């Protein structure tokens, strides 16, 4: 019950992708405030979506901020609850968790890190892969109703979408597939303003040297670069730092992250 | 009933399962959800009717065995054996008459003849093989020769539930080699898991090449010990890798039968064979109607009658005019 | 809740009893403080400052962060070819800082019963919210972070879901920034790109083989707990070391101390160092013949 | 007599069958019965506690959860397979024609048991068994001594095959097969035949493939290596072709005697068929001069097969007759069978 | 029956003592403690029980994760039971009784000497290496040509000073159960530290050490459970361990466990294998076998059988007595069996010459 | 006293009567396909004197394999338009419980109402799960439900003969199924749903655009060509994604850029250095 995310604004402040903010806005939040728009024209809202990664960041945040933006309604699901125990009884708990997900209207369903509990039947393994499919049956059954369907929005997330099997790879269950791209020039000044936040610096500065030296980075990685440059200030016993020592701490740490950037290639 | 109910009132009364019997008169009891129990005598019915694995009633108080109950062990197996094949006696088989004279002397000899083995000078045959493009009658002939031979027939894999009732760490086909001996002496078959997947025994060897060891070890006992004789097998395959079955068996000692493709002598009688269960007229000539289809498969014989029989099912009349008889041939010629 | 006491079949609860559960899941390992301190590493003073900072700065320097808007690092990736003395250096920094240490390993989260190590982080990070750092240290994050390519699944199943859950509660829940977690890997071959985040791995420094000055240092500073032989130039044993591990340098003084038994004298010479230095590496024990 | 009517009130009449978990030096014996229940059992009765060992079928009295004694264990479906003996129905009168091979290994199989005096003075001893190999029956060639070893001590035949036997592998229950048969007598002869590892069409179900079939064979080593086994369990391995055993595996065994039987010659084939037919001939009258002269050449395998169909085709006449046009025509089938693959080569 | 008479007749005092401790069912694990009197406990019945403890047991003896007795009526703690573990898995792990004493060595000196001082010497004289410390190494390794494998581990069995030690092989830990290996290696040292003096041994790490990663589908990743977790559990600091464990395998493979050990373990030796003058040492122990003629020269036949270790020349004195009874004679002169020895090397080299170079290559 | 019989069991049936789903008139032009369907559907439902006459015993077996594409449940609710009968709908995992004693009773209570009530149709989705064979004790209940599958298999011959049942079976992957389950004498008819290929293309674009908003302006001519090139397929419900990009609008009548953008993302093609021979 306690999951919370801001925005509205903080969702639109992520800087990209611009059209993806325009996606789940009217897909998720809009059905509650104006359900008449969809039913009059006759177009059905999507019953599912899939956000993968990480070509950049934003797989979770994109669906996460619009999750509590619909209303105070949300239900958060962690992949740790599906595995349960030996002879796991969570088959009725997946039904129980979704039963109390319908206690919240309109409901929203999350699934994160499905590359674990999404076990593939391609090469037939131990029966643990079978009970994975049984937990999938508990997911689909209640969402196949006979009950609230078009009103509830299910979300799943994965590292790579080769684990979905031909069932989840198909639309229906998993409908929308969206990836993330990089920002552009003069848009770097935009995403910058929202990354300013708590950390402040000298009065006369130009932030373009900071962010340009780090390209293709997580929003927290650039947030780390701002703090890493700010943690160099305490070594200089000053509140701010000149941009010459900035670019030093900016360039060094950034080039160290790029050597760890391997395995960004993901299957389609 | 009131006084007897007071005996059954406290805990009720249970039903146990005896895994083994002792001469000390203590009988082991086992309930399915519960653990194994054991109890002192407990003597009601004659002891000779009490055998391991048999179902027995259980009293609540002394936890003794009140009666003896008929169990089912062979019915389990035999029910799976009747799933794979119908009865299919000699009157249900035809066209193999040349081959049934080849197979009988192998099948009939250990059941009746064997005292003439030493006279004929040949060891007990290890089995028979039938190979050819399907085709049918290879399975129907299994229990056919065995029906008039008076010997009962047991069927084949998958088995498929013998991976629990018989343990996993157990030797499988060696444990099935026990089931054939536990049952009355019978005959076996190979069905089927012979597929076109690409070409190989790769997937068939699980239910075939491993059962090739079953025919050896069964007849090795029958020679050596236990009792009594009468254990046989029949192979069902098509083409290609049968030569590997001839590599496994260097001709010692296997009866020679080549399972034929559908033949004129085969289609003639095997048609009337399947027309005995249905009531039709005699106005149909079985001779020439079989010669117009020199090909396809033996299962097409049943495809003629049954599949095209739905057209006579369309007009709501038990019999149809000759115009449909040519249509019955016209349907089977489009798939050719 | 749960855990409350109630009497037999009367079904009355007298008092609501804490705290959570269960057995080793509640407390993975109880560690007071190590016998060693951060001073035990020679030549690493350049890359220990980055380490010491991220753990120490959120405690004493927190008051300066609210003024300047500074966010303390959470995860740190400490990796190098063994022996790098990583696990000794990590825990030793918790001795002087009073930080309560908790011992945990990656493969320890895999059990027969599914859903064990995954539920542990639900318990582990709940204590990270309850308790103040202190510290948590783990090892072999690279292996357990292996998603393969074609799944499912690996042998690391419970932990690869646990790690990405350990990474998830850092993402979705802001209060999780409490009780910074240290991670350690013995190889960079397999690295999850999701590990990049503020709450996730931030400080990363590649550990190469220490230089000739550092290799001579560490061998002396590992021996400060024991007797150190006099008459040592320290220059010859330093330059003769190429690619030799720091843990092997400890074995140099071992083998040189093992031969001291049969030699009859506990005193060692400067030539005995380079004797045990060339001993363990390159390889053993053969010699070059037939090679012209 | 009186003990039967005495302890019965002390244990029964009703009681349960549990399993043993662990034993404490305080005389409390922890037992576990279905399902998930423990207890402290202190009993001085009938034990025998040392011979028990855990995993046992030991009983648990109803009042209250005490073990009075044991009965027996069968056990499992696994034991019912072989049922002894095997008795010598494969006779030395079914084999013949091999001399230089039959003399040497006859000593090794008879080296234990009789003549113990110079065997114990040695003290190193070769209690490794033997090893066989080779197609088609080269491994079956000296199998006739294994059945000749059924006239005394005990014999065991274990089919190696390829697929059906899988398990973990870990080989947990096949060591049980070897152990339970040696508990009856304890001399032993253990025979393995037809290793298909090189000739596999594919891997079976979820095993491996590739190296996992190798590691269960490496476990087949570690079992057989082995630590720690002293007595016999005489190990005998056989196959059609062995590339399998690593240079490490042959060192424990068989480092002494492994056999190879060359293809038979005119002297062996005549001694093979005449001895095979010593029990039963066909129409008597059989002369072996023209039999080996007509077909040149092939192993004595198919010479029984052509004679199998000889009285079989004559059985259409229900006992005895020979048709000159039909017999040579029926012989043409097997004659061409070997005459399709006649050349190699010039195998030379 | 007379031994079973007084044996069965003791039930009179039994049933009197059977009433106490009868309620101990079942074994239950505790969870946490909010206060001193009351602890939460969980039992295998799946039902968790908060309860206080009887006045007979002190509260300080109850530690988190301790299985204790119970009174099914009052649910109160009765008596603690030390073992928490483990179902099966012990019988193949536990090894007892000696065999294969030191006299079975085949002449290798420096090899067996430096691996004797890693185990037998520190435990026989604990004060020695503690005062001489420095510090003992954290482990050893064994691999090479097969001779002599698995015997050097049997050497420490009969040379064992006080208490028997544990043997473990890789294929017994396969799954089925995952996580036993962790749980196992943790408890055996906890069981150790009480009595100390218990060695831990692992055999055949090559099959379970498959490294590193493949495309898919794994494959090696399920094998990473065996190699990486065992090395990680070896990589602890406690202490670690007191007995400094042991290692034995066939090939040096794979690279990852081979590069992990120098950071922890030490003393990697390569067999050795016989010296040209050391092949007669295996003939010395065999010179006591049966009756050896004094004309026999062991230095003559040693050179004729290269890379024979002690296994292949064990067949020499075997084939000696083998063909001795075949020929009905009694003793075996040198020229007698060596004529068969030149055959046993060549005729057994027709199919395979027994190279080890091709294994790792 | 026993039950009447019966009180039946838990869960539920029917729920397929809401309407509308699919009209059968699409195949009405052939009459070659419907003639075989007409004889295989309504006559096997209730007919009596016609069988014993000809002597052919109609099988109860219906096995549906071949997805993708979906097929299946369309023809299920379509039969509900054709005829009216009680539909038992349960997932293959629905009867998995914590105890193994209730399992044999549930599948017995499901099949005993099939012979009790007529006509009856029972639909179980993807039983290939429990078809997995594992002897382990923790999977013993998992193997206990596969013998339950073999139990209800023993119960499906109790329907023989002839009254009464209709057994429709559907599975996404039949490789894990046992040979005796697909063997005749129990299931004698294997209905293989064909791969969508070229045929199901144009039919499946037409059924979604009827549910889409008109499209009286939007001209389907260009969307049956360019998006048809990049189709995976990725056939049935990506056409729904083409409609789920209309809710992305922001536009009253779906723009041409909305459709084209939907299909071009999945799935990508990489050309052409090779197939250029065409
Ligand atoms: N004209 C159509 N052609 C194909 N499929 C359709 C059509 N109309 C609807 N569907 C799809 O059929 C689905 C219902 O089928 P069902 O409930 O049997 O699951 P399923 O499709 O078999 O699942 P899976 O594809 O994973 O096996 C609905 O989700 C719907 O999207
Ligand atoms: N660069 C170094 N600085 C200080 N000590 C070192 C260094 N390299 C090796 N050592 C010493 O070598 C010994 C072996 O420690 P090692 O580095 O193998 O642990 P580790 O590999 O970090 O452990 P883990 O694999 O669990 O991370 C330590 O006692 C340490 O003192
Ligand atoms: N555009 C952004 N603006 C502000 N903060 C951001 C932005 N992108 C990422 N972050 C920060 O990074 C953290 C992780 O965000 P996100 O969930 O998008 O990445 P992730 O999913 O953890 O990475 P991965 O996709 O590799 O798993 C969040 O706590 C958030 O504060
Ligand atoms: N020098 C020697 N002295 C005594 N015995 C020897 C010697 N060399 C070999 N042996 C004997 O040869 C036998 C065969 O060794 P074995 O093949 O079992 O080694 P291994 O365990 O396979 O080696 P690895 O584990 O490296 O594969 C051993 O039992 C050993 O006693």
């Amino acid at each position: 019950m306690s999951h919370e995310d801001p925005g509205n604004v903080s969702y639109s402040e992520i800087g990209g992708l611009s059209e993806q903010i325009r996606e789940l806005r009217e897909v998720i939040e809009l059905p509650l405030t104006n359900p008449e728009l969809f039913q009059r024209v006759g177009i059905i809202p999507p019953k599912g979506c899939l956000l993968y990664g990480p070509p950049g960041t934003g797989k979770t945040l994109l669906a996460r901020a619009v999750a509590s933006q619909l209303d105070c309604n949300f239900l958060k699901v962690v992949s740790s609850s599906i595995v349960d125990k030996y002879i796991g009884e969570s088959a009725r708990l997946i039904r129980e968790m979704f039963n109390y997900a319908r206690d919240h209207q309109p409901c929203i369903i999350f699934m994160d890190e499905i590359d674990a509990i999404g076990g593939r039947r391609f090469s037939e393994g131990t029966s643990a892969d079978r009970e994975i499919q049984r937990t999938l049956m508990e997911l689909l059954n209640q969402m196949d109703g006979f009950d609230t369907l078009h009103r509830v929005k299910m979300i799943m997330a994965t590292n790579r979408p080769d684990t979905l099997d031909p069932a989840l790879l198909r639309p229906g269950r998993l409908d929308r597939k969206i990836h993330i791209d990089l920002p552009n020039e003069q848009a770097r000044l935009d995403i910058l303003k929202i990354h300013a936040g708590p950390i402040t610096k000298h009065g006369e500065i130009d932030y373009e040297a900071i962010v340009k030296l780090s390209d293709g980075f997580n929003g927290a990685d650039l947030r780390n670069v701002c703090t890493e440059a700010g943690m160099f200030a305490i070594r200089a016993d000053h509140d701010f730092v000149v941009q010459e020592d900035f670019m030093k701490a900016v360039r060094k740490v950034a080039d160290s992250k790029k050597l760890e950037s391997k395995l960004d290639y993901k299957p389609v | 009933l009131r006084e007897e109910l007071q005996l059954l009132q406290e805990q009720g009364s249970y039903v146990g399962e005896v895994v083994r019997a002792m001469d000390k008169k203590k009988v082991l009891v086992k309930v399915h959800p519960e653990g194994k129990f054991v109890v002192d005598v407990d003597k009601n019915i004659d002891i000779n009717d009490v055998t391991p694995n048999c179902r027995v009633a259980l009293r609540n108080d002394s936890y003794t065995l009140h009666k003896i109950l008929p169990n089912k062990v062979d019915p389990l197996v035999s029910l799976m054996m009747v799933e794979k094949v119908p009865d299919s006696t000699y009157e249900m088989i035809g066209g193999l008459d040349k081959q049934i004279k080849e197979i009988k002397e192998v099948i009939e000899l250990p059941v009746k003849h064997p005292e003439l083995f030493e006279a004929l000078g040949i060891a007990q045959p290890k089995g028979v093989l039938l190979y050819g493009p399907p085709g049918t009658g290879k399975t129907l002939l299994a229990r056919a020769v065995a029906h008039h031979t008076d010997c009962t027939f047991i069927r084949v894999s998958g088995s498929e539930l013998v991976q629990k009732f018989i343990g996993e760490g157990a030797r499988m086909v060696r444990e099935l080699f026990v089931m054939a001996r536990e049952h009355a002496p019978s005959i076996i078959f190979m069905d089927e898991i012979d597929s076109i997947g690409s070409s190989r025994l790769e997937g068939g060897s699980g239910g075939d090449s491993e059962v090739q060891r079953t025919m050896l070890e069964l007849l090795n006992q029958l020679d050596g010990f236990e009792a009594t004789k009468n254990i046989k097998v029949i192979m069902a395959t098509n083409r290609i890798d049968i030569l590997d079955s001839a590599l496994l068996r260097p001709g010692r000692i296997d009866r020679k039968i080549e399972f034929p493709p559908p033949n004129e002598e085969a289609r003639l009688d095997i048609l009337k064979i399947h027309s005995r269960k249905m009531n039709l007229t005699r106005g149909i000539n079985l001779r020439k109607i079989a010669e117009l289809m020199p090909g396809a498969s033996g299962a097409e014989v049943k495809g003629v009658c049954t599949e095209a029989g739905m057209y006579a099912l369309r007009e709501r009349r038990v019999h149809v005019t000759q115009e449909d008889f040519e249509m019955a041939v016209a349907k089977v010629m489009q798939k050719d | 809740g749960d855990l409350v006491g109630v009497n037999k079949d009367s079904y009355l609860i007298l008092e609501t009893l804490p705290t959570e559960y269960d057995s080793r899941v509640k407390a993975m390992e109880v560690d007071e403080r190590p016998t060693e301190q951060y001073s035990d590493i020679g030549g690493l003073d350049k890359q220990i400052q980055e380490l010491v900072e991220a753990i120490v700065l959120p405690m004493n320097h927190k008051e300066k962060f609210e003024n300047l808007g500074i966010q303390p690092p959470k995860g740190v990736l400490m990796y190098g070819p063994p022996g790098t003395g990583k696990t000794l250096l990590a825990r030793a920094c918790a001795a002087q800082t009073k930080a309560t240490f908790l011992k945990l390993a990656g493969p320890q989260l895999v059990q027969m019963f599914i859903g064990d190590g995954a539920k542990l982080v639900r318990d582990a990070f709940a204590l990270a919210k309850e308790k103040a750092p202190s510290i948590i240290f783990i090892d072999e994050l690279d292996a357990i972070g292996t998603k393969r390519f074609d799944s499912e699944k690996a042998g690391d199943r419970e932990v690869q879901r646990t790690m990405l859950e350990l990474l998830n509660q850092l993402d979705g829940f802001q209060p999780n920034t409490q009780v910074k977690v240290i991670a350690a890997t013995n190889r960079v071959d397999i690295l999850d790109p999701a590990l990049l985040r503020s709450g996730r791995l931030d400080r990363k420094i590649e550990f190469p083989m220490p230089n000739e000055e550092a290799r001579a240092r560490i061998m002396q500073i590992h021996s400060r707990k024991m007797n150190v032989s006099p008459d040592v130039n320290y220059e010859e044993l330093a330059r003769c070391t190429d690619d030799f591990n720091g843990a092997q340098c400890k074995a140099v003084c071992v083998e040189a101390g093992m031969i001291a038994l049969r030699r009859g004298a506990t005193e060692l010479t400067h030539e005995d160092y380079m004797e045990g230095i060339l001993e363990v590496q390159a390889k053993k024990k053969a010699n070059l013949q037939y090679y012209a | 007599e009186e003990e039967r009517s005495k302890v019965d009130d002390l244990r029964g009449t009703p009681m349960s069958v549990g399993t043993l978990e662990e034993i404490i030096d305080d005389n409390h014996a922890i037992v576990s019965t279905s399902v998930g229940s423990e207890h402290y059992v202190s009993i001085l009765s009938f034990v025998d506690k040392d011979l028990l060992e855990p995993g046992c079928s030991v009983l648990l009295n109803h009042k209250v959860h005490a073990v009075i004694g044991v009965l027996m264990d069968d056990t499992d479906p696994l034991v019912t397979v072989m049922k002894v003996e095997k008795a010598p129905q494969e006779t030395y009168a079914d084999i013949g024609g091999l001399d230089n091979q039959i003399q040497e290994i006859k000593e090794s199989v008879e080296l234990p048991l009789t003549h113990p005096e110079y065997y114990e003075e040695m003290g190193i001893k070769p209690p490794k068994g033997v090893i066989l190999y080779g197609p088609p029956g080269t491994g079956k060639t000296l199998l006739a001594k294994a059945v000749a070893n059924q006239t005394s001590a005990t014999f065991l035949r274990v089919v190696g095959s390829e697929l059906i036997q899988k398990y973990l592998g870990d080989g947990p229950k096949l060591v049980r097969e070897l152990f339970r048969v040696a508990e009856e007598h304890a001399p032993s002869i253990v025979f393995i035949d037809e290793i298909d590892a090189i000739g596999t069409k594919r891997y079976d179900s979820n095993s491996g493939g590739e190296r996992e079939i190798q590691r269960t064979m490496l476990e087949l080593l570690n079992q057989l290596d082995g630590f720690d086994s002293r007595g016999d369990v005489k190990v005998i391995m056989a196959t059609n072709r062995i590339e399998t055993l690593d240079p490490a595996l042959i060192r424990p065994g068989r480092i002494d005697r492994k056999i190879e039987f060359p293809l038979p010659d005119e002297k062996t084939k005549k001694r093979i068929f005449q001895i095979h037919t010593s029990r039963m001939t066909l129409a008597d009258d059989v002369t072996l001069d023209d039999l080996i002269m007509a077909k040149d050449d092939l192993s004595g395998a198919d010479i029984k097969a052509i004679c199998t169909e000889a009285g079989l085709m004559a059985l259409r006449e229900r006992r005895m007759k020979v048709t000159n046009e039909d017999f040579k025509k029926s012989k043409e089938n097997v004659l061409y069978k070997k005459q399709e693959g006649t050349p190699e080569g010039l195998y030379l | 029956a007379p031994p079973a008479l007084w044996d069965l007749a003791a039930d009179k005092q039994t049933l009197q003592s059977e009433q106490p401790l009868q309620v101990a069912r079942c074994t239950k694990i505790i969870n946490a403690d909010s206060e001193d009197p009351k602890y939460i406990i969980n039992v295998k019945q799946f039902a968790k029980f908060v309860v206080d403890l009887s006045d007979q047991v002190a509260p300080t003896d109850i530690e988190e994760g301790m299985r204790v007795g119970v009174d099914r009526n009052k649910y109160q703690i009765h008596i603690p039971l030390p073992p928490k573990i483990d179902p099966t898995v012990t019988m193949m792990q536990v090894e007892e009784k000696p065999d294969v004493t030191y006299s079975d060595v085949g002449g290798c000196k420096e090899q067996i000497e430096k691996l004797r001082e890693v185990v037998e010497t520190p435990l026989l004289h604990p004060e020695r290496f503690v005062n001489l410390g420095i510090e003992p190494p954290k482990g050893v390794l064994l691999f090479g040509p097969p001779g002599t494998g698995k015997t050097l581990c049997a050497r420490a069995v009969a040379n064992r000073t006080d208490a028997c030690f544990i043997r473990v092989i890789g294929s017994e830990l396969v799954q089925k159960y995952v996580g036993e290996g962790a749980r196992m290696v943790r408890e055996l040292f906890e069981m150790a530290r009480t009595k100390k003096a218990c060695l831990i041994f692992f055999d055949e790490i090559d099959a379970i050490g498959g490294a590193r990663f493949d495309d898919g589908a794994g494959g090696d990743n399920e094998v990473q459970r065996t190699m990486l977790e065992l090395i990680n559990q070896l990589d602890g600091f406690d202490p670690r361990g007191n007995i400094k464990v042991l290692m034995a395998t066939n090939r040096p493979d794979t690279l990852d466990p081979a590069l992990m050990r120098p950071g922890r373990l030490d003393r990697k030796i390569e067999f050795s294998l016989p010296d040209l003058e050391g092949r007669t040492h295996i003939f010395k122990i065999h010179a006591r076998s049966m009756s050896v003629e004094r004309d026999i020269r062991f230095e003559l036949l040693a050179r004729l059988c290269p890379n024979s270790t002690g296994a292949e020349i064990r067949s020499v004195c075997t084939e000696a007595g083998m063909f001795a009874i075949r020929a009905r004679r009694k003793i075996a002169t040198e020229k007698d069996f060596l004529e068969a020895v030149n055959k046993v090397i060549k005729s057994y080299a027709k199919f395979s010459a027994t190279p080890r170079y091709m294994t790792y290559n | 006293d026993v039950l009447p019989p019966e009180a039946d069991s838990s869960i539920m049936m029917l729920t397929s009567d809401q309407k509308p789903d699919v009209m059968y008139a699409d195949i009405g032009g052939m009459d070659i396909q419907k003639q075989e369907v007409r004889e295989a559907v309504e006559l096997p439902l209730t007919h009596f004197e016609l069988y014993k006459q000809i002597g052919i015993d109609p099988p109860r077996g219906v096995l549906m394999y071949g997805p993708p594409g979906c097929g299946k449940t369309m023809l299920a609710k379509a039969v509900a338009h054709h005829t009216t009968a009680a539909f038992i709908r349960v997932v293959g995992s629905e009867f998995v419980q914590k105890y193994l004693g209730e399992g044999p009773r549930m599948v017995r209570d499901v099949f005993r109402l099939a012979k009790e009530n007529a006509p009856a149709i029972i639909f179980i989705d993807e039983i290939d799960a429990i078809a997995t064979k594992r002897f382990d004790a923790q999977t013993g209940a998992d193997r206990e439900v596969q013998r339950i599958l073999l139990e209800l298999l023993n119960q499906m011959d109790g329907f023989d003969q002839n009254v009464n049942v209709k057994v429709i079976m559907a599975t996404n992957r039949a490789d894990t199924l046992d040979p005796a389950l697909l063997r005749p004498g129990r299931l004698d008819r294997k209905i293989e749903f064909p791969l969508p290929d070229r045929r199901q293309k144009r039919l499946i674009f037409s059924t979604i655009t009827s549910k889409m908003n008109l499209s009286e302006e939007v001209d389907l001519e260009d969307y049956v060509a360019r998006p048809d090139k990049i189709s995976g397929a990725d056939i049935n419900s990506i056409c729904q994604e083409s409609g789920m990009l209309a809710v992305r609008e922001n536009r009253y009548i779906v723009l041409a850029k909305d459709f084209e953008k939907a299909y071009k993302t999945v799935i990508k093609k990489d050309e052409q250095e090779h197939e250029f021979y065409k």
